DNA sequence: ATTTACTACTCGTTCTGGTGTTTCTCGT
DNA sequence: TAAACACCAGAACGAGTAGTAAATTGGGC
């Protein structure tokens, strides 16, 4: 009988494997570990699974996690991914071409970028800029965001590092990163062509993201660093879920894009 | 979406395996997840299909008078019974 | 007022006895029935109270992030594990 | 370990049990029939339990059942209620406040009249005794069973109305016990077991069993006390009948 | 008039009450013969037997063993409304207040109430008198009682003995919640007849067990009330005594 | 620039270089460079070491069936680099450099350039009135029963097979499946139009050559054949030059 | 190297039918 | 006397494991 992928909003949001080898038991996602407990997860109701060091997936275990639409996310210290992969087919050519086009047109790109501003702050784009100096002014605006909420939350803030608090942020976004990135793969857009973003293999990923990122998520990083816990990643991966459920964040990710590539007013 | 259940006896093992692909085996053969309406009937084409000689029932949440319905597979002691429009299982010896 | 389902193994027939004045016996031990949050918590009683050397697991639905929580009651194989606030059931061997 | 009965309104309405004995299995509701096959019933689930001819209840079936807080309606033909069984006594303050209002016809007068009202929808007309009111309210019962029969169609069956009436009035007198009142000290209606019942069913009585008994009747399917039943099932579901019964009693009071 | 039926299947033959058993019928019961049939532990109604009863208006009432305790009974809340209103009318009116409570207290002791003193003043007067019964009864069956094992005696024996007074109340068409001495509580006026009469041989035998100190006494006591119930004929004298504590108020009996 | 498919084995880190464990514990090594893109065949366990490493050093990989017969899933979903979808995309966005390029597909397809003046479905038409004659040409050649498009089983369990192969291409060159130049609409139109290319060249010609004898395993035969040509003909590592000799026909600049 | 189907084998709980003991989770 | 629980043996069923042998696989544009 064949396997399909269920809709992306009826999903569970992450999951989290650490230490064990992943295998397949009678057509069914496990993980083992030294002592030998298993463990059985459910790759189909789950939209991304996060494989933090010392996980091992067998071949089957990537082959079924594809069927079932299942991203498979490799993530490093702090949740930081690192390699992902995913159903080779999938995505309708009309929607990458729609994608594509967007791109391709200089007088489209900028127009995009600047609904992906007014979704952003709420308030439409300053005319006369062009796309990089649009940048310029959204990079300016991140980092008074920043200083501000670490104002609000009472923590120590100097920069923004990608090598307490930054390890709080990190591992928020990369989860909004994950469920993001699964979302454009399952909507049928490609991750690597951006519109604000550009030369990155995640560029439109980063670009939905970045979009919604501190109106609930950021924050919350911030307010853990604050309380400073010895489970800094538990937390954070914990207050995630939550935020994603109460927010409907799945169910918002696919309105989302489709809202964005439409202000270049192309047919879809 | 609703709560659904699935609880599977003398099932070979290509269907038990299925179940745990969106369902939660918390026992024996006893499957327990929350889908919608759309994922729940496509669960029970699985079961139809791949339970061979195996007896299979499954329960959701509804807005119903008891707050929920079950369909059966195959054969089992315990028969649902009609009691006026409410669904009741009785046992055979 | 959600949905609930309990199931017990190696109990005493006290409490499938209990359990089948308010849930419905669809299997061996399998209960099912759609009560409130109160009535649920008086069913745990129950079972903490009857069950003796047997293990029982008691699901209903919420609007968590499964949809649903569950506890248990006893040692069994099949015991919960939490996956960064995410709760599973894993499988002991021996 | 003790066990108490849970409210009404989380219940299911009704089940009927014929043509088996009742016996208690491991502290549990079961029918075992002719063929010898047992049948487990939520007694703690079910607000009013219908036993028709052909039941044969144990000593064990009836005590449990009354601690869970289920009414024992043993059941004539068409389902008109003959005997009732259920926990001896319900609270003492709103029993005396219940009765209280029956013994000064001053106050007895004041429930009557909003019974009228809450019937009809408008206030009943001034200057008329509670004796007087019965003719007003007699008259648009026939008034209204009459215009009813032109609605749907049929000669002016009996069988679908007194089945489906029978029906309401297992669930009231279970609300009405479930509340803490007694059902034979009514108001309206005097002289009968089950005064108190009469008195609030009949109030929302044409509301549904109307519109959908005299429906049931017409089209006239083989076995009609079932899909009267189901209807009625589905009614008390819809227009969530007993969870609205309590505040219903207490507001005419 | 009423009867206890047990170890038996309750049908009905001939157009008659009957209780069928192995060997076939034990007990024939003209149906205009009990005004109420009380069911011990071991019976098994038929539907004809309560569609019959209902046609008569004959109570039926599921007790344990002698009646010592209540479990369902037939007509919830009451039967008639006039009984229920009578005992109604006696409660709610403070003039009617004194009534039977002096003549409960004339009945429980033996001697007439004071004239002018009060329900609460009543209660202390009883209240005084009963420690003193309790301490006194202690003294002659040699027991260590200093304030209220002894005390699990007692509260096994009084509950056997609200079982029997809920019956009587029950038989006789009353409520239980409506009571004059005690009040408030679903089994009031249980405990207003029960204490009239609870002195006289249930405490007593609650003290005889006490000082023998059995492994089990919680059952060896209710069997022994049990067995109070059947040879006393205490249930008979119930129904005309409450009859006779609401006659008090000197206002017309249905 | 080359490429590795692994097979029966674990992908782990030991040393800062890429090994293979046997069973026996029997390691091979890899250079991290030279490679651009790792096939991993069934029996493989990958470790997350070792998915780290090939992340960092850019490397590709790809989950495939028996010699690439089948892919299952790719790293880096939906594309690699953004240049490179987008060169695709330029071309086929405009049906002027869609001509070009489906013009090659025929040359290369046949030996000879297409006519000149002919659009697309023109050359569809002309396409597949050769095709029709071929596969009757190659009935008569092995001496089997055709009638239209036992046999049709072999050839679509053949071109399956090499769907595989061609798409584990495009994925190893940095392409996207879903955008075709002959077909279209569909998410593996692109696979299409280079495998028809060479389809005739090998894979028909065997799936024949079962289809004259009987087998009672001829999905299978087919298959465990159409990997035995994979390997031995080294089809996909020649066929990563010709996508990339393709797309140039459109005569516009190709990425670095 | 991984996964599945197939085959005994052990273990586990559910279930039945046989005696023996009970008529019962208390206060107001 | 009847109804019902507690207890103790037995049969009877399905879940689970270890072992051996077979595949690298449910397709077409």
């Amino acid at each position: 009988l064949p396997l399909n992928p269920i809709p992306l909003k009826d999903r569970v949001s992450m999951i989290f494997l650490q230490y064990g080898q992943i295998d397949v038991i009678d057509g069914a996602f496990v993980l083992i570990d030294k002592t030998g407990i298993r463990t059985h997860i459910p790759v189909g109701s789950v939209a991304c699974i996060m494989l933090e060091p010392g996980t091992r997936v067998s071949h089957a275990a990537v082959r079924l996690a594809a069927q079932v639409g299942t991203l498979l996310v490799w993530v490093g210290e702090a949740g930081v991914r690192v390699y992902a992969s995913g159903q080779p087919g999938g995505a309708r050519s009309d929607k990458l071409l729609y994608q594509a086009k967007l791109a391709l047109d200089e007088d489209l790109r900028l127009k995009v970028v600047r609904k992906m501003f007014e979704l952003r702050f709420g308030e439409p784009a300053p005319a006369r800029r062009s796309v990089e100096q649009l940048r310029g002014i959204e990079g300016s605006r991140v980092r008074a965001t920043y200083a501000l909420l670490a104002k609000q939350y009472g923590v120590t803030w100097n920069g923004r590092r990608y090598d307490t608090i930054n390890q709080c942020i990190s591992a928020a976004t990369s989860c909004l990163y994950g469920v993001t990135e699964a979302a454009i793969l399952a909507a049928g857009y490609a991750p690597a062509i951006g519109f604000v973003h550009t030369g990155k293999p995640l560029s439109f990923v980063y670009d939905i993201a970045d979009i919604i990122k501190f109106d609930t998520v950021v924050p919350k990083a911030f307010e853990i660093a604050r309380r400073n816990p010895g489970e800094p990643d538990r937390e954070v991966r914990l207050a995630c879920r939550d935020i994603f459920r109460s927010s409907k964040t799945l169910a918002k990710l696919i309105p989302l894009i489709e809202d964005v590539l439409a202000a270049g007013e192309i047919q879809p | 979406m609703s709560m659904l259940v699935v609880v599977t006896e003398n099932v070979p093992p290509r269907l038990r395996g299925r179940l745990a692909i969106w369902l939660l085996e918390v026992r024996a053969g006893v499957y327990v997840g929350d889908v919608s309406a759309k994922i729940r009937e496509m669960i029970w084409e699985q079961i139809a299909g791949l339970a061979e000689e195996g007896n299979v029932v499954m329960a959701w949440a509804t807005n119903t008078e008891t707050g929920f319905e079950f369909q059966t597979f195959g054969l089992n002691r315990r028969t649902p019974v009609d009691l006026d429009g409410l669904r009741l299982v009785s046992f055979l010896p």
